[PDB]
């Protein structure tokens, strides 16, 4: 035995044993969250072991609090978190593919096929898979009418499916009508998103988008003026912080004779003033700072009946100035010598009225000068809902962003994923010997997920499966068109039904990034052969 | 439970009065609705079945309408 | 700081009451547990469950009757429909789950009767008069020809049905041997004579049913037992072969030389000459039942004779029950009016056991016999031997008349009374109306519980069914092995009649009891 | 409430796939002892166990599975070797390999293990009918074909570098008893002697003991003798019932003694009586029933064994006679041809050999006492392919062989029968090649290329083609001397399938406490 290094706390596994502790380990990430994808599958709640729940279906944050124990099911949550970032969904389906890679890729090697040609074999049926994507993708660059089915395929599977058609316009307006920007000649929809927000109780439908930005504040004062309307309003972003004034650290006070101790108290406070004034008398209609003003400052923003915030989003009065035209302001200073203040500073909308919503209220911000701006604030039962239905949104108003910065889309629901199915292995075992077994179960793990779109669905669906493969291979072989091909799954009503007809519809990247990815993380483990693992730092427990 | 007891003061700020109702409307809603569970296909189908209930009911609740004058009250 | 409520009225140590509304609702979910997992069991293409006794023995049955047997439960509501399908199996052999899948439904569909306004009494005697009426009306929807019982036509008829039901897929070859132990005894009869016996080896479809029982044992007497005989006389008798010993007090003194010279052949002497006696009347086998002595069993092996060893108290009978002998006390004086023949005695061994057997009779032929199953799992041959007893028992109400009555099984008649209950409580004035027209729907069970067995989209099973009223017989159910709702006439597929009947009345009575029950005073250790 | 706290239940896909990967454990570590790259498995049980046999039923025993769906291979196993000898190992390799191959339908599905279980319940007894299509008796029929068929059973064992000895050592014994044409498989005697080798193991055409002695001055050894199978104790010992002598007068006692010597005075001359040269009993005589009988010139016994002296009459003919007073002349005997007492080891057995007897005691020597075991347990899984060679001249052509010409014939079927039917058929038919697979894996020439060349050939033709790792590649199993009885390779798929399908009958799991 041994005597190798080093125990205890230090161990190691080796070769099989591993091999296989690495794709349990991934088919538990992966099972777990199998159920959740297609419209037929459902939502989960977990518990912060102290009663407090939380209801999700997305199989990223659902993931997450899963805890991912072990190096092979933390790589997969890695994985996961990552496709938010290329997309915003699928995170569910993405962990699926990678985890059949690997259940499949051992399941070879456990027939002494050795990684390496395995690991190759994948290296080429992903190649391939990609230039399969080039025909099925450009299809789908032509086809505001399919925005609002790709906003509301990322609607199904999801606690907003039951009301997909209504906010699949809300999450296509934001974006499309009031949320572009342009950085250094390029011009793409907020990968930061539009202010959303959440409100207790009302009702589901009756969820309000806004023609402005929903700043979540309350006024300042309560003497201060609860809305300011009608046109061409004065907004100003001061994140000067013109609370009060202290000295300036470092430069102490020592005062003598006098008998000035007051002469300059006052002073202290009157410098502050002076700015505070030399702003409202640009228009001050309205006064947003990030720092927040003082009660000894309120007052004089309050006599002139000037809406002022105390310590707004910095996050939010950048994308608000950024509408209104306004400049958010750092230090009072412009150049030198200057106060200062210019009514070319100050903002350009028409109402800035404080709404309320269930025993709560926000400073809402209706139009501007540049016309870009939304907030959907959404209104449900319980946060443990008004919250999930945020999910909903920040991952379908991504699929939208990746489809609109794309002109190539894809015909989801099964069909992508089935064509590849058929087209690889009727068509890519060319080199054949033993690579070609390996290409093969790299295909095999593509029907995964169709697979389990089906299984979600109490009944024996394991015939729905085999009627999207005949179809789909359909599209060359075997043994002008017109293309037979290009149908897709219809889970709500059993048996095939083309996808392009229908609203389903997910972006070519989503169908990209996530192959991709799926395919690396499988390969790194596949190098796997031994894992050891070194304890950590014991407590001193010393007998001395 | 706790999203029931959650409906509770998610209702009582909204309009303030139907503390006691919502939850007792609430969970009856589910028992009467249960059975249809198993013996229905699937969860989902219940969801846009509830839909098309809401929907009308509300309007339903539209029907018998009466005007606040604004002493009446 | 406080505080805290004070305690209403004191008691013993701690006891458990149960206020009888909440009760109800509490414990029908209970019962309701049981259900679920009793539903997947019942039918052919359903399920089994494995157990693992408090013993640790492992144990897969098909049956309800037994899960629950394995089961220790604690639900004191739970514990009346568990005695149930227990109080039941004894009586009636088959029916075990129609007892549960009724009693579990009537309480979940009564829920509703009792949430509704209803009250217990009311919802009692609403059940009840559905009770009376659903034991009649079926006594008349029979419509199967009670069949008369003669040679293995209208047996494997009906014990295929009774086997199908678990064992689905071995039905033909099964209920075969069944029919075939039974066969061989002539025509009041007693279900217990034909006994079981099972050896691995093999696969199942290798067993074979002997007119005989089969005795997992060597023939005494060493290698001075034939082991091998032809249509030899057989005489079996309980006594101890040995001398005979004293049931009281007894010893043996010597006093003088002579005495001990002597005393010893004294034995020999007596022992040969009991022997011999026993010998010449032409007993070519000795089968004892109690006490083998070797002082003298010298004698037995030199003629030619065989000699079983001594078995179980009640095994001797069903034993003798097959030679046509008689036993009796007392070694010697054996009478010829109390021999039996017996046709072969040999020795064969099956995965590789030494074994003797009776199998076979020119002959006299056996009142009683055996199957010997062979198979490759403990667990299977055990739950085969109970899809077989369930066989047992429908020849054993099938012998009493006039329960030959068939009736339309595979959910036929549990769908057709759907409808004939429902017109009951159709057309009876008063609140009882509600508490019938759901007795009727509790019987929704058997139909969708067969559908959701296959994969069958339940939505469409029942419908089919309910169109298919049919009348022809009917005419009308439903097979998981095609397409759509099958035909029970076609399959063959009957259920025996008062089998239901003892089902659907233990279920209505068992249901009741849960029912009437309003408080619940459980202790505690 | 119910359920009891607490008694684990698994409800849902969890037993339904937690037992066929859970029955695969077991079935995974097996899967590489099987054929002529074998790997040999050894094992410490609480306590010195200290065993290695490679009878997958005799390792299978000491993994002590408490698994359901586990112990159900330690059972599918156990089966076996009370229908066929061999093949122990094998039947658990594809009962798990078809619970193995029953997953993926079972996964992406939204499928029932009813439908599984009597679509492989089809598959199975189709291949039944395959085997019983090629076994032929006999063609060149020999009495070299049971010979050659334990050939192909010791190979890749502990003995297979000494084989060629313990083949005519297993057969001989055999057909020693009247089972030609019925007769037990345990009048052979297995004896167990401490030191020597496998090499060193006598096949005694007679009878073997050793027994507690008082006086050694008796024959060692004697041609042709007479032995008398006596039964009984000659001491003196005490009568069954309370046996006491209650006496009066002074000059009785002596009468009373005088009269007990007596008694058994006389019982030891009637031995004398009967012209003996061996008295062998199963009972206790020591002390003065030695001294005469050796005076006499008659190795005495101590009770002999049980099973032991069960042989002896037969062998020597003679009857156990537990009556001394009416012993017969023609119940002694002198088959022996020549009994000696030729020490072995540390301890000294009296061989009778010699025969027209059944019983041919195997006195087998060993290296180790761990080996001599594996070696006792490697011939039981011969003489009883041996003894099934017999009963059915029906011979299999294994090797694999028999299986990848089964895959063929199930395959063939299922294409006709499409539909969900055809993957289940498919199924058995594949995992057929649970054999061939690692049957390979353990030598060590490649599978893949093996059987993707071995089928892409057997298909063509060569239905009795197995893979001989004699001479690497594959040929016709039929021509060389791989030879397995019908029984074994029939059965075992009945049986291993038996459960593979019993683990899918399978809806949950509920347990106990202690
Ligand atoms: N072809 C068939 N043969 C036998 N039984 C069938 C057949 N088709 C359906 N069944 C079902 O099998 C019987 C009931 O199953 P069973 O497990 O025996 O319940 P129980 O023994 O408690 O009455 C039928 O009455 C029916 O519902
Ligand atoms: N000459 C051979 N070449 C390759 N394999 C062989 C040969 N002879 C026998 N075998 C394999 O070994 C045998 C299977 O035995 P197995 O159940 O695996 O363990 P054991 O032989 O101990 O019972 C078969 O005959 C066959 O599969
Ligand atoms: F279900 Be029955 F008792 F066979
Ligand atoms: F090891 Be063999 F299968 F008996």
């Amino acid at each position: 035995s041994r005597s190798d290094t080093l125990f205890l706390g230090g161990e190691k596994i080796s070769g099989d044993d591993i091999r296989n502790q690495n794709v349990l380990a991934t088919m538990a990430v992966a099972n777990v969250v199998k159920s959740s994808l297609g419209p037929v599958g459902l939502d989960k709640m977990l518990v912060d072991d102290i009663g407090d729940f939380t209801v999700t279906n997305d199989g990223a944050t659902i993931l997450s609090l899963l805890d991912v124990q072990h190096p092979a099911g933390k790589i997969l949550v890695e994985l996961a978190q990552q496709q938010d970032r290329e997309i915003g969904d699928g995170t569910t389906s993405v962990v699926i593919i990678a985890s059949e890679l690997l259940k499949r890729a051992n399941e070879l090697v456990k027939n002494k096929i050795h990684p390496t040609t395995i690991i190759t074999g994948f290296r080429v049926a992903l190649r391939e898979a990609i230039r399969f994507i080039n025909e099925v993708l450009s299809t789908s660059v032509d086809t505001k009418e399919t925005l609002i089915n790709i906003a509301k395929t990322s609607m199904s599977s999801k606690i907003i499916g039951a009301d997909s058609d209504f906010f699949s316009n809300m999450v296509v307006d934001a974006l499309l009508a009031v949320k572009t920007q342009n950085s250094k000649g390029e011009i793409k929809y907020p990968v930061k998103a539009v202010n959303v927000l959440k409100a207790h109780g009302k009702s589901a439908t009756e969820s309000l988008l806004v023609p402005g930005y929903a700043l979540n504040c309350t006024v300042a004062s309560q003497a201060m003026p609860k809305r300011i309307a009608g046109g061409n309003v004065k907004i100003a972003c001061l994140d000067l912080n013109l609370q009060k004034a202290r000295m300036a650290m470092g430069v102490q006070i020592n005062i003598d004779d006098p008998e000035q101790l007051e002469q300059i108290r006052k002073r202290e406070a009157g410098i502050v003033l002076e700015r505070v004034k030399k702003i409202i008398d640009a228009g001050a209609q309205v006064v947003l700072t990030t720092k927040g003003i003082d009660d000894l400052c309120l007052k004089e923003f309050v006599e002139a009946k000037i809406m002022g915030v105390r310590r707004c989003k910095k996050e939010d009065l950048r994308r608000i100035a950024r509408a209104t035209g306004a400049t958010l302001v750092s230090s009072m200073s412009n150049l030198e010598g200057e106060e200062t203040f210019e009514s070319s500073y100050l903002g350009l909308c028409d109402e800035v009225v404080q709404a309320k919503f269930s025993d709560d209220e926000c400073i809402l911000i209706k139009g501007t000068s540049k016309h870009s701006s939304s907030s959907i604030i959404l209104r449900g039962a319980n946060d443990y809902s008004l919250d999930e239905m945020e999910r909903s949104l920040h991952d379908s108003l991504s699929v939208v962003k990746r489809t609109l910065e794309s002109g190539n889309v894809v015909p989801g629901g099964g069909c992508v994923e089935a064509a590849l199915n058929i087209y690889l292995d009727n068509f890519a075992t060319t080199v054949g010997s033993r690579e070609q077994l390996a290409i093969a179960e790299f295909a095999a793990a593509l029907l995964i997920i169709p697979k389990t779109l089906a299984v979600n669905a109490a009944k024996d669906s394991s015939e729905l499966v085999a009627k999207l493969r005949s179809y789909h291979a359909a599209s060359q072989m075997a043994k002008k068109r017109r293309s037979y091909r290009n149908y897709g799954l219809d889970l709500i009503r059993g048996k095939i039904v083309d996808e392009i007809h229908a609203g389903v519809l997910e972006p070519t990247i989503s169908k990209v990034k996530s192959l991709k990815s799926a395919l690396e993380a499988c390969v790194a483990i596949l190098r796997i052969d031994t894992m050891i693992t070194v304890d950590p730092e014991p407590p001193k427990e010393d007998p001395h | 439970a706790k999203t029931l007891v959650d409906i509770s003061r998610a209702q009582d700020a909204e309009v303030g009065d139907g503390t006691t109702s919502v939850t007792i409307l609430a969970g009856e809603l589910m028992k009467e609705a249960k059975p249809f569970l198993e013996e229905g296909i699937s969860s989902h189908l219940i969801m846009k079945g509830y839909r098309k209930a809401v929907s009308l009911a509300v309007e339903k609740i539209n029907e018998l309408a009466v005007d606040i004058t604004s002493e009446l009250l | 700081l406080p505080q805290n409520p004070n305690a209403g009225l004191f008691k013993q140590g701690y006891n458990s009451y149960s206020n009888a509304d909440g009760q109800i609702i509490k414990s029908i979910a209970a019962i309701r547990e049981l259900h679920q997992m009793c539903l997947t069991s019942m039918g052919p293409c359903g399920r089994n469950k494995i157990i693992v006794n408090h013993l640790g023995k492992i144990i897969i049955t098909n049956d309800a009757a037994t899960m629950l047997r394995e089961l220790d439960i604690v639900h004191p509501a739970v514990k009346v429909l568990v005695m149930a399908t227990e109080q039941q199996k004894i009586d009636m052999g088959d029916g075990t789950n129609l007892v549960m899948i009724l009693a579990g439904e009537l309480l979940n569909v009564s829920e509703k009767l009792i949430s509704m306004g209803l009250s217990a009494v009311e919802i009692i005697q609403g059940y009840n008069m559905a009770r009376k009426f659903t034991l009649k009306e079926l006594d008349e929807m029979v419509v199967g020809e009670i069949t008369d019982k003669n040679d293995k036509n209208e047996l494997l008829k009906m014990i295929k049905p009774v086997i199908s039901s678990k064992k689905y897929g071995s039905e033909d070859i099964l209920s075969e041997l069944v029919s075939e132990a039974v066969s061989h005894v002539l025509p009041y009869f007693n279900v217990d004579s034909i006994r079981v016996v099972k050896i691995m080896g093999g696969s199942l479809s290798n067993s074979t049913v002997i007119k005989g029982m089969v005795f997992n044992r060597e023939p005494e007497g060493h290698v001075k037992s034939l082991s091998e005989d032809k249509k030899h006389k057989v005489a079996v008798f309980t006594c101890p072969l040995d001398i005979a010993n004293t049931e009281t007090k007894g010893t043996v003194l010597l006093h003088n030389a002579q005495e001990m010279l002597d005393f010893s052949k004294g034995e020999e002497k007596q022992i040969d000459a009991m022997m011999k006696e026993i010998a010449d009347m032409g007993v070519e086998c000795i089968v004892a039942g109690a006490g083998v002595g070797e002082l003298a069993l010298h004698y037995l092996n030199r003629y030619g004779i065989l000699v079983l060893k001594v078995p179980s108290k009640f095994e001797l009978r069903r034993l003798c029950r097959v030679c046509g002998a008689t036993p009796l006390p007392r070694l010697g004086a054996p009478t010829p009016e109390e021999l039996g023949l017996v046709e072969t005695v040999k020795t064969m061994e099956i995965g590789g056991d030494r074994v003797t057997v009776f199998k076979q009779e020119q002959g006299e032929i056996s009142r009683t016999s055996t199957i010997i199953l062979r198979g490759a799992t403990q667990n299977n041959l055990d739950d085969i031997e109970r899809a077989i007893d369930d066989g047992v028992a429908a020849v054993k109400g099938l012998m009493k008349p006039s329960g030959g009555k068939l009736l339309p099984g595979a959910g036929a008649t549990e769908i057709e009374l759907i409808s004939r209950i429902t017109k009951y409580g159709e057309r009876t004035p008063g609140l009882l109306q509600l508490a019938i027209k759901q007795f009727a729907v509790a019987f929704e069970v058997v139909p969708r519980t067969l559908a959701e067995t296959a994969g069958l989209d339940v939505n469409e099973v029942l419908p089919n069914l309910y169109a298919a009223h049919n009348v022809t017989e009917p005419g009308a159910v439903k097979t998981d092995h095609l397409y759509k709702g099958v035909d029970i006439d076609g399959e063959s597929d009957e259920g025996v009649k008062d089998i239901r009947e003892e089902n659907i009345y233990d279920m209505l009575a068992t249901k009741k009891f849960a029912i009437n029950v309003a408080t619940e005073a459980a202790t505690t250790v | 409430v119910f359920m009891n706290a607490s008694q684990e239940r698994t409800t849902g896909r969890q037993a339904q796939i937690s037992n066929i990967t859970a029955a695969k454990a077991v079935a995974d570590v097996i899967r590489t002892c099987l054929g002529p790259k074998a790997m040999l498995k050894m094992l410490l049980d609480p306590m010195g166990g200290l065993v290695l046999t490679n009878d997958g039923h005799a390792i299978l025993r000491e993994i002590d599975v408490a698994h359901p769906a586990a112990k159900s291979m330690l059972e599918l196993s156990r089966t076996q070797d009370e229908e066929v000898g061999d093949g122990t190992t094998t039947v658990i390799i594809l009962a798990g390999e078809i619970l193995a191959q029953c997953a993926p339908y079972l996964i992406e599905k939204n499928i029932h293990p009813v439908i599984i279980i009597q679509a492989l319940k089809k598959a199975l007894t189709d291949a039944l009918e395959v085997i019983k299509q090629v076994s032929k008796p006999v063609d060149v029929e020999n009495d070299a074909a049971m010979k050659k068929l334990i050939q192909a059973s010791i190979g890749t064992k502990y003995v297979i570098h000494w084989s060629e000895k313990m083949c005519e050592l297993a057969l001989d014994a055999v057909k020693t008893v009247r089972k030609d044409l019925i007769d037990i498989k345990r009048y052979v005697r297995v004896e167990k002697i401490p030191g020597g080798d496998v090499l060193d193991s006598r096949v005694l055409k007679g009878v073997l003991l050793n027994k507690d002695v008082v006086h050694p001055k008796m024959s060692r050894h004697i041609e042709n003798p007479r032995v008398v199978l006596l039964d009984c104790p000659l001491e003196y010992k005490k009568g069954e019932s309370q046996t006491n002598i209650e006496i009066e007068k002074e000059e009785d006692w002596n009468r009373i003694l005088q009269i007990e010597e007596e008694q058994v005075q006389l019982m030891c001359e009637q031995i004398l009586a009967v012209r003996p040269t061996l008295v062998i009993t199963e009972k206790g005589v020591s002390d003065l029933a030695q001294h005469y009988l050796l005076k006499g010139g008659c190795s005495v016994l101590r009770r002999v064994k049980k099973s032991d002296n069960n042989r002896i009459a037969r062998v020597t003919g003679a009857t156990i006679v537990n009556r001394v007073e009416d012993l017969k002349e023609s119940d002694v005997g002198t088959n022996c041809g020549l009994f000696k007492v030729e020490m072995i080891g540390d301890e000294y057995f009296s061989f009778l050999d010699n025969g027209s007897g059944k019983a041919c005691t195997i006195m087998l020597r060993g290296g180790s006492k761990d080996i001599l075991n594996e070696i006792d347990r490697n011939l039981q899984d011969a003489m009883a392919v041996a003894r099934n060679v017999m009963l059915s001249p029906s011979l299999s052509p294994g090797g694999g062989a028999t299986e990848m010409a089964v895959s063929v014939k199930l395959a063939e079927k299922a294409k006709q029968l499409e539909g969900i039917q055809q993957w289940p058929y498919q199924a058995v038919a594949d995992a057929m090649e649970c054999i061939p697979r690692t049957l390979i894996q353990n030598a060590g020439g490649d599978p893949i290329r093996l059987l993707s060349q071995l089928r892409a050939k057997h298909a063509q033709g060569n239905f009795t083609t197995g893979i001989d790792g004699d001479k690497g590649k594959i040929v016709d199993m039929v021509s060389y001397g791989i030879w397995e009885p019908e029984v074994i390779k029939q059965q075992s798929v009945k049986t291993a399938i038996e459960s593979a399908c019993l683990l899918l009958r399978v809806d949950d799991i509920v347990s106990g406490v202690r």
